[PDB]
C-alpha cells in the first residue's frame, strides 16, 4: 500500500500530491488556470524502491493504471513497435483518465549520440512525438523510471515531456530505521533495539535492509532445525510456535552483509584490534575521535560552525605500522571502508583510468559515510613539470581528475581519504595543501616504552615462559621498528618449532623402539633470535625524514 | 521484417616512451 | 535393458560433489527448504531468497553442482546456456527469454539455471551496442517488476563476477553470492576418494599422501591426474601385450592394479591448470649437486618445509611465519643453481620469473602483470617465487633524474604494496638473488617483505673440495688422483671457475 | 577453420557453432578438429569487443556443460598457447596439450627419407650428412 | 588542460571568446607560472602542450584592441618561473608588489558568524604571527 | 590490394577473402597478387586489434589447410618484409623471397630505350651519357 513504502517522506508526499491533485480534483487546476504536466521522472541508485513506490501508487490510486517497459516495445515485424506504442497510448486515452508507467527508459534512451540503428532512432522519435502530442486535455500522466540520469535523451528533458524529476536518494539513518521497522512487523520479533541497528547501519539502502532481515531470519531458522534434528518426516509444532529472531541473528547478518553498491569492491576480512597496534596511543585516540565526531554528532559540527577536515596523510618509514593502522581503522570504524592501491586504477585505454577514478568516487559518495584508503599515494602523486613527453600526459590527466574530485567534496556525505606514503618528498605540492588534503600525521620511531607495548601486543597469542623479562630487550633494541620486532619474534618461534620437531622425531623413534616439550618460548630462543637480529632503518633516511619534519 | 547486427570498430590506446637527458 | 541401468548410475548425486561441504549445504538449504518445508516460511512471516550466484575459478564443479542438484530435486528444471538465447531476428532474443520464463512459470514451480552470465551481463554502461543493453534491461525487468518472481528460483554461474552489472548483484534479484574457491587438503582427500572408488586399485593405494603432496589442484585437475595415472598404467600393460586387435584376454583385463609408481609419475608430469600458462620444463639439480652452503641449504629447506609440513605447531603458538629471503654475493657463486635445486626438490609450487621480463612498452601493464602473477601465486599456494636480479625491477623510486615515464617508480610501488599491504599473506615466499644490493630500494629489504639478508661469501678450501666432488660426481676419474692438491692450490676461485 | 565462423550477423557465429556440434553428434562417433584457436581465445580480458567473448563463452559451454560430450573428441591446433583463455586449458575442455618441437639428427633423417622417396636420386648421395648438417629445419 | 588532443588551445580560444562576448570583463589568471612555465628549457613535451598553451595565450591576448576592453589579472607565489615573453611590455606590464593590521582585519572577518568568547583579543594573534597568510 | 579487403565491420573482411579465393580457384589455374601485405601482417603480437589477427589467421588457413590449393599460385608484394609474421614467410605459403633493387647503368639504358621508343627525340642526344648521369633514378 501507500504506507508500505517509507524512508522518503518528502518525496512520497511530493509524488502523491502530484499524482492525486490532477486526478482527484482536476477541476481546481482548471479553475486556478494551470495545465498539469504529463511526464514525471524519478531517478536514483538501484534498489531504492522506485518500482515499489510506483506499484504502491498504482495500487493506492483508484484510477486505472497501465505498465509499460522499455525492452518489451521493439519487435521483429518492421514498424510494429511504433504501432504498439501508438495503440498503447490510444487505449490509455480511450479507456479512462489513467496513469501509464514506463520502466527502465534508459533502454529507450541511448542519448542519440551513440545510437546508430534506424529502428531505435525511429522509436525514440515516435515516443517524442507522442509525448509532445499529449494535449492539455489528455488527462493521462506518464511516469518514467530511469536508473541513471546521464544516459538520457536531452530531448526528453524539454518542457512538455519531463519537467518534474525527483532524485530519490539513500534514506536517512532514522528513515532506514523506519524502513527496517516496516520489515520488522510481519516477522516474529524477539523481546529485544532497531534504533541501534540503524545507527550502526550506514551504507545500506532499502532492499539492503530487507536483505539483512532475511539473512537474520535464515540464521534463526538454521539454528532451530539442527538443534531440533528435524528431518524430512514432518515439522514439529513446538518448534513453530517457539520462533523469535534474536539480536545475535542480526549480529550475524550484519557481519555477513555489505551494501549492494560495494558488492563488487568487497574486501578480505582481515581482523585487527586496537590492542594489536602497540604504541601510538595519542595517534590512535586522535584518529578515533576525528572519525567519530562527524559520524555521530553532525549537530555538534553545526554548533561549532566549522566543517571538519577531510583528507589526511600518514607518512613515515616502512615497518612503522601505517598499514596496520589502516587495517585497524578498517576493522573498527562502524562505517564503510574501501581500500585502494595506487597502480590498480591505471589503464592503458585512453580515458578509462579517469573513468575508474570517477566511478570509484561515485561509489564512495553513494555509500556515505566511507573511508577510502589510498595506499602508496606516491605512485599517483608523482611531481611533474619537467616530465615532458613520456607517459603521454595520461598521468597528468589522472592527477587532474584526482585533484578536481578531491576539492569537490561538499559538506554532505562526509567521505574521508586516508593516505599512506613512505617517501613524501615526491608528492605533488598541490595535493598536500589544505582544502584538498590537509592533515599530516607523522609516525616516528617507537619509544622504548612504546617498543615494550608493541612487543607485548605481538606476543598476545603466543604462549610465553613465566620468567620472561622484556625490559632488557627494550634497553638493547633502540632504533628498531615494529617489523624488526616481528622478525625477531618469528625467528624465536622458528627456533622453538625446530626444537619441538627435533623432540617429536626423537619421541617417534622412541615409540618405534607431555605432547609439547616446549609449550611456550624459552629464553634461549630469544638469545638465538637476537643473534640474527638487525635493524632495517637507514640513518640517512632518518635524517631526511627529520629534516622534512622540521620543514613542516 | 527487420534485423539486428553487432559491430566493433576500434578503440584508442596510449604508449609510453623513454627519454635520455644530458 | 542397459538403458535403465545406465540412467541410474548416470546421475551424479550430492555425494558426488565433494570438498565444498559448507557451500553445498548452504545452497541445498536454499533450494530445498522452500520446496520441502514451505510452512515454516509462512509461519515466520518472511519469504525465502529466490536468487543465487555461483562464482569461482573454472573446473570448480559449479556445473557439476548444477547437474547434481538437477538430478536430486524432483521439481521442474529449465536449462539456459548464456549465449544460446540470442538470434539474428530483431527483438526475438528477449522474446525467446520471455517465452522461456513464461513456460517455466506455467508448468510448475521450477529452478532456472543461467550458465556463463558474464557474457550476458556486460554492466550495460561500458558496451557500445544497444542489443546487449536491452537484453540486460529485459533481464532486470523480469527480475524486478510486477510479479517479479512467482515460486521460481534462478541460479547463475560466473567466472568474473566483477564484470557484472551492480543491479544484478542486488538483493531481490540475486540474494546470495557463493564463493567456491580452491578446496583444502581434506577437500582434496574427499575428491580423491570420490574419483578413486569407481575403478579398481591395487592394495598399495594410499590417498592421504597424494592429497598431501598436491598443492593447487582443484576438481577437474585432480580428476585429470587420476585419468593420467590410469592411462600410464594402461601403457605399462598395453606394451607387454601384443596388438591383438580382435580381443584381449581377461588376464590382462584383470589384475590391473594402478600402482603408486603410476600415481607419482603422473603427479610429476602434471601441474595445476592455473599455472599451465606460466610453467616451463625445469632442469634437474640434486642437493648433492650443490657444493657447500650446508647451513644455508638446511636453513632454506627447513624454512620452506616447516609451514607446509607443520602448520599445527604454528597455530599452537599462533604466529605467522617468515616469507622472504634475499641472497647476495659475487656472481656465479651458485645462487641461481641453488634456486634451481630448490625448484627441483621442494614439493611446493615454483614460479620462475625473470627480472626485466615483465616490463611493457604500454601503460600500466607492468603493474597489471605483477598483480596477475601475484594472484596466480596466492591462488595455487603453497608456491615459491624467484625474483632474479631484483636490481633490474626494484630501484629507489625517483632516484633517476631522467624521466622513465614513471614506470619503474610505479612498478616499485606495486611491489611494495603487494609485499606489504591489504594482502592475505598466507603461503607466498619471495626469493631474491642480486649481486649488487646497493641498487635495491631500502623498503624492499625491510622485514615483512625481505626479512632475511643472506650473504653468500666465497668458498674456502673445504668448500672448493665439496664443490669439486659435486661437479665430479658423474664423470669417471683417475683412481690415483687426490683433489686435496687442487684445494690447496685454488684460493680465490669460484665454483663456476 | 578458425575465422571461418565469424560473421557480420549478431549471434550467427554461435549459431554456426551450435549447428556444427549438433550435426557432429547427430551423425556418428566423430572427431572434431578446430584449427588456429589463437584467434578465438583472446583471454576474455585484453579484448574489448563483445562478439568474441560471447563466442568464447559458447565454446566453453560446448566443451563443458550439460551432456558436454558423448563419442565426440576435440583436437585443436595453435601456434601460441600463452594467448589463450585459461578456462579452455582445463581438464574436460582440453585435457592435454602435446608439444611438437625441433627434431634431432635422427628425426631429420626420417623426415629426409619421407621427403626423398619419390624422386630419382643419384647413387652418390647420402642422407646422413644432410641430416647432420641440417640444424634448425622444422621439417 | 583539455583532455581531448588539441583542445587545450580551443579551451583558451573559447574562454577569450566568452570574455570578448561579455565586454567588459576581468579574466583573473591565478598561478600564472603553472600555465606559462616559459619555453626552451624543456624542448620536448606531451605534444608540446606547454608551448602551444603559451602561444595561444600570447596570440589571444595581443589581439586585444581598444575595443572589447578585457583585463587580465595575474597572481603568483613564485615570480621567477613566469615567462618573460608574457612579462613583456605591450601585453602585461604592471607589477604590483604585495601585515599586522591586515592580519587583524582577516581574523575579524573570519570570526564574523562565530559565537566568540567575549573576553578575547585578537591583537595578540596579530602581533605574534608576522609572515603568515589568510589561509593558515 | 591490401587495405581494400579490411573491413571495420565484424566478420566481413574474412568473407571477402573467402569469396576472392573461391573465385580464384573456381575459374581456371590462376595467379594471384596480394599487394601490400604489411598492412595485413602486423606479426599478431604488437598490435592490439583482433581484426588483424583474424585476417592473418584466415590468410594462413587459405594458404595452408585441408585441400588448400589446386593448380593456383599466390604472389605477394611488400616494402617492409621484416615487419611480417614469420608464419607467412614459410615454405608452402611464400617460399621464394625475390628482391628487386636499383638497376645498374645498363638497366637505366634499357629503361630509357623502353621509354624513348614511342616518342621522338633529337639525334645529338645519346642515352649512354644520359644513363650514366642518372645515378640512383629507379623505374
Ligand atoms: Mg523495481
Ligand atoms: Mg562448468
Ligand atoms: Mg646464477
Amino acid at each position: 500500500g501507500y504506507d508500505d513504502i517509507g524512508g522518503c517522506r518528502k518525496q512520497m508526499a511530493q509524488i502523491r500530491e502530484m499524482v492525486e491533485l490532477p486526478l482527484r480534483h482536476p477541476q481546481l487546476f482548471k479553475a486556478i488556470g494551470i495545465k498539469p504536466p504529463r511526464g514525471v521522472l524519478m531517478y536514483g541508485p538501484p534498489g531504492t524502491g522506485k518500482t515499489l513506490m510506483a506499484r504502491a501508487v498504482a495500487n493506492e490510486t483508484g484510477a486505472f493504471f497501465f505498465l509499460i517497459n522499455g525492452p518489451e516495445v521493439m519487435s521483429k515485424m518492421a514498424g510494429e513497435s511504433e504501432s504498439n506504442l501508438r495503440k498503447a497510448f490510444e487505449e490509455a486515452e480511450k479507456n479512462a483518465p489513467a496513469i501509464i508507467f514506463i520502466d527502465e527508459i534508459d533502454s529507450i534512451a541511448p542519448k542519440r549520440d551513440k545510437t546508430n540503428g534506424e529502428v531505435e532512432r525511429r522509436v525514440v522519435s515516435q515516443l517524442l512525438t507522442l509525448m509532445d502530442g499529449m494535449k492539455a486535455r489528455s488527462n493521462v500522466v506518464v511516469i518514467a523510471a530511469t536508473n541513471r540520469p546521464n544516459s538520457i535523451d536531452p530531448a526528453l528533458r524539454r518542457f512538455g515531456r519531463f519537467d518534474r524529476e525527483v532524485d530519490i536518494g539513500i534514506p536517512d539513518a532514522t528513515g532506514r530505521l523506519e524502513v527496517l521497522r516496516i520489515h520488522t512487523k510481519n516477522m516474529k520479533l524477539a523481546d529485544d533495539d532497531l534504533e541501534a541497528l540503524a545507527a550502526e547501519t550506514h551504507g545500506y539502502v532499502g532492499a539492503d535492509i530487507a536483505s539483512l532481515c532475511s539473512e537474520a531470519a535464515m540464521q534463526q531458522i538454521r539454528e532451530k532445525m539442527d538443534l531440533i534434528d528435524l528431518d524430512e518426516d514432518e515439522i514439529d509444532a513446538e518448534v513453530l510456535d517457539s520462533l523469535g529472531v534474536t539480536m545475535d541473528n542480526f549480529r550475524f547478518a550484519l557481519g555477513n552483509s555489505n551494501p549492494s553498491a560495494l558488492r563488487e569492491t568487497v574486501v578480505e576480512s582481515v581482523n585487527v584490534t586496537w590492542d594489536d597496534v602497540g604504541g601510538l596511543d595519542e595517534i590512535k585516540e586522535e584518529l578515533k575521535e576525528t572519525v567519530e565526531y562527524p559520524v555521530l554528532h553532525p549537530d555538534q559540527y553545526t554548533k561549532f560552525g566549522l566543517s571538519p577536515s577531510k583528507g589526511v596523510l600518514f607518512y613515515g618509514p616502512p615497518g612503522t605500522g601505517k598499514t596496520l593502522l589502516a587495517k585497524a581503522v578498517a576493522t573498527e570504524v562502524s562505517a564503510n571502508f574501501i581500500s585502494v592501491k595506487g597502480p590498480e586504477l591505471l589503464s592503458m585505454w585512453y580515458g578509462e583510468s579517469e573513468s575508474n577514478i570517477r566511478d570509484i568516487f561515485d561509489k564512495a559518495r553513494a555509500a556515505a559515510p566511507t573511508v577510502v584508503f589510498l595506499d602508496e599515494l606516491d605512485s599517483i602523486a608523482k611531481a611533474r613539470g619537467g616530465s615532458l613527453g613520456d607517459a603521454g600526459g595520461a598521468s597528468d590527466r589522472v592527477v587532474n581528475q584526482l585533484l578536481t574530485e578531491m576539492d569537490g567534496m561538499n559538506a554532505k556525505k562526509n567521505v574521508f581519504v586516508i593516505g599512506a606514503t613512505n617517501r613524501p618528498d615526491q608528492i605533488d605540492p598541490a595535493i598536500l595543501r589544505p582544502g584538498r588534503l590537509d592533515q599530516l600525521i607523522y609516525v616516528p620511531l617507537p619509544d622504548e616504552n612504546a617498543r615494550l607495548s608493541i612487543l607485548n601486543a605481538q606476543l598476545r597469542k603466543t604462549p610465553l615462559e613465566p620468567g620472561l623479562e622484556l625490559t632488557a630487550i627494550a634497553k638493547a633494541t633502540q632504533g628498531f621498528s615494529g617489523a624488526d620486532l616481528l622478525y625477531i619474534v618469528q625467528r624465536a618461534a622458528k627456533y622453538a618449532i625446530k626444537d619441538s620437531i627435533e623432540a617429536h622425531r626423537q619421541h617417534e623413534a622412541e615409540k618405534e623402539v607431555e605432547v609439547d616439550p616446549v609449550p611456550y618460548i624459552t629464553k634461549e630462543h630469544f638469545a638465538e633470535a637476537m643473534k640474527t637480529a638487525k635493524r632495517s632503518v637507514s640513518d640517512a633516511e632518518l635524517r631526511r625524514y627529520e629534516a622534512y619534519s622540521q620543514q613542516m | 521484417a527487420a534485423a539486428a547486427a553487432a559491430a566493433a570498430a576500434a578503440a584508442a590506446a596510449v604508449a609510453v616512451a623513454v627519454a635520455v637527458a644530458a | 535393458n542397459r538403458e535403465d541401468e545406465e540412467n541410474n548410475m548416470n546421475e551424479v548425486g550430492y555425494d558426488d560433489i565433494g570438498g565444498c561441504r559448507k557451500q553445498m549445504a548452504q545452497i541445498r538449504e536454499m533450494v530445498e527448504l522452500p520446496l520441502r518445508h514451505p510452512q515454516l516460511f509462512k509461519a515466520i512471516g518472511i519469504k525465502p531468497p529466490r536468487g543465487v550466484l555461483m562464482y569461482g575459478p573454472p573446473g570448480t564443479g559449479k556445473t557439476l553442482m548444477a547437474r547434481a542438484v538437477a538430478n536430486e530435486t524432483g521439481a521442474f528444471f529449465f536449462l539456459i546456456n548464456g549465449p544460446e538465447v540470442m538470434s539474428k531476428m530483431a527483438g526475438e532474443s528477449e522474446s525467446n527469454l520471455r517465452k522461456a520464463f513464461e513456460e517455466a512459470e506455467k508448468n510448475a514451480p521450477a529452478i532456472i539455471f543461467i550458465d556463463e552470465i558474464d557474457s550476458i551481463a556486460p554492466k550495460r554502461d561500458k558496451t557500445n551496442g544497444e542489443v546487449e543493453r536491452r537484453v540486460v534491461s529485459q533481464l532486470l525487468t523480469l527480475m524486478d517488476g510486477m510479479k517479479a518472481r512467482s515460486n521460481v528460483v534462478v541460479i547463475a554461474a560466473t567466472n568474473r563476477p566483477n564484470s557484472i552489472d551492480p543491479a544484478l548483484r542486488r538483493f531481490g534479484r540475486f540474494d546470495r553470492e557463493v564463493d567456491i574457491g580452491i578446496p583444502d587438503a581434506t577437500g582434496r582427500l574427499e575428491v580423491l576418494r570420490i574419483h578413486t572408488k569407481n575403478m579398481k586399485l591395487a592394495d598399495d593405494v594410499d590417498l592421504e599422501a597424494l592429497a598431501a603432496e598436491t598443492h593447487g589442484y582443484v576438481g577437474a585437475d585432480i580428476a585429470s591426474l587420476c585419468s593420467e595415472a590410469a592411462m600410464q598404467q594402461i601403457r605399462e600393460k598395453m606394451d607387454l601385450i601384443d596388438l591383438d586387435e580382435d580381443e584381449i584376454d581377461a588376464e590382462v583385463l584383470d589384475s590391473l592394479g594402478v600402482t603408486m609408481d603410476n600415481f607419482r609419475f603422473a603427479l610429476g608430469n602434471s601441474n595445476p591448470s592455473a599455472l599451465r600458462e606460466t610453467v616451463v620444463e625445469s632442469v634437474n639439480v640434486t642437493w648433492d649437486d650443490v657444493g657447500g652452503l650446508d647451513e644455508i641449504k638446511e636453513e632454506l629447506k627447513e624454512t620452506v618445509e616447516y609451514p607446509v609440513l607443520h602448520p599445527d605447531q604454528y597455530t599452537k603458538f599462533g604466529l605467522s611465519p617468515s616469507k622472504g629471503v634475499l641472497f647476495y654475493g659475487p656472481p656465479g657463486t651458485g645462487k641461481t643453481l641453488l634456486a634451481k635445486a630448490v625448484a627441483t626438490e621442494v614439493s611446493a609450487n615454483f614460479i620462475s620469473v625473470k627480472g626485466p621480463e615483465l616490463l611493457s612498452m604500454w601503460y600500466g601493464e607492468s603493474e597489471s602483470n605483477i598483480r596477475d602473477i601475484f594472484d596466480k601465486a596466492r591462488a595455487a599456494a603453497p608456491t615459491v617465487v624467484f625474483l632474479d636480479e631484483l636490481d633490474s625491477i626494484a630501484k629507489a623510486r625517483g632516484g633517476s633524474l631522467g624521466d622513465a615515464g614513471g614506470a619503474s617508480d610505479r612498478v616499485v610501488n606495486q611491489l611494495l604494496t603487494e609485499m606489504d599491504g591489504m594482502n592475505a599473506k598466507k603461503n607466498v615466499f619471495v626469493i631474491g638473488a642480486t649481486n649488487r644490493p646497493d641498487q635495491i630500494d631500502p623498503a624492499i629489504l625491510r622485514p615483512g617483505r625481505l626479512d632475511q639478508l643472506i650473504y653468500v661469501p666465497l668458498p674456502d678450501e673445504n668448500a672448493r673440495l665439496s664443490i669439486l666432488n659435486a661437479q665430479l660426481r658423474k664423470t669417471p676419474l683417475e683412481p690415483g688422483l687426490e683433489l686435496t692438491a687442487i684445494a690447496k692450490a685454488t684460493q680465490g676461485f669460484s665454483g663456476a671457475d
